[PDB]
């Protein structure tokens, strides 16, 4: 058996792929979320009504 | 009669820009903040606010700086409060309705933004960075503070920089 195309090396390197790679995601996901609610701040305090 | 208003508008003096000997704007105190447009440049008036360190609004384009505690009592009283009416502004008197200030058409140019617009007790509403002709009167980008101690910055569409 030579297949390698995935080769899964261990649940460990699956987890720590995701971890660095995917938090990343999470971080610029909050940014995106707090430029929308900041904008939408900015919004309300020119004029809410 | 207009006469005692225009008296009593012309009571108050505020702060110039210069820029080479040409007066691009004026820079104004209201509440113990330094006040002055940012798309206008030059150096302010006097040597000792011109030497304050301020800082800049992207999206409001105009300068912030708090003056020194010796010198905070000398400053224009703020008004969040805007009632329905004309007010007195530096070139005439200003007819607003709707929320938005109007002058008569012809008035106001380059040059004339940052001055502030003073009501009947002389608090100042609202400064004016810019307007536009849009007929017989000329709406006014003016930057206004809302009761809750906010700010708020009505510009007319596609409005003209002063």
């Amino acid at each position: 058996h030579a297949q390698t195309f995935t080769a899964a090396v261990s649940k460990t390197a699956w987890t720590w792929l995701t971890s660095l790679l995917g938090g990343s995601a999470v971080i610029i996901i909050i940014g995106l979320v707090l430029a929308t609610i900041v904008a939408m701040y900015v919004l309300t305090n020119q004029k809410h009504n | 009669k207009r006469q005692r208003m225009v008296m009593k508008l012309e009571s108050d003096k505020t702060f110039p820009i210069m820029l080479e000997g040409k007066i691009n704007g004026y820079a104004c105190v209201v509440g113990g903040k330094l006040f002055r447009p940012m798309h206008v440049e030059g150096k302010i008036d006097n040597d000792v606010l011109a030497a304050l360190k301020t800082k800049k609004a992207s999206k409001y384009d105009l300068e912030y700086a708090d003056v020194p505690q010796n010198m905070r009592a000398d400053t224009f009283k703020y008004t969040h409060e805007k009632p329905q009416g004309y007010y007195s502004w530096h070139h005439g008197a200003v007819q607003y309705e709707n929320g938005r200030f109007t002058v008569p058409k012809g008035v106001g140019a380059k040059g004339d933004s940052g001055r502030p617009i003073l009501d009947n007790q002389g608090r100042v509403v609202a400064i004016v960075l810019g307007g536009v002709n849009e007929g017989s009167r000329t709406a006014l980008s003016v930057v206004m503070w809302n009761e809750k101690g906010v700010t708020v910055k009505y510009t007319p569409e596609n409005c003209e920089q002063w």
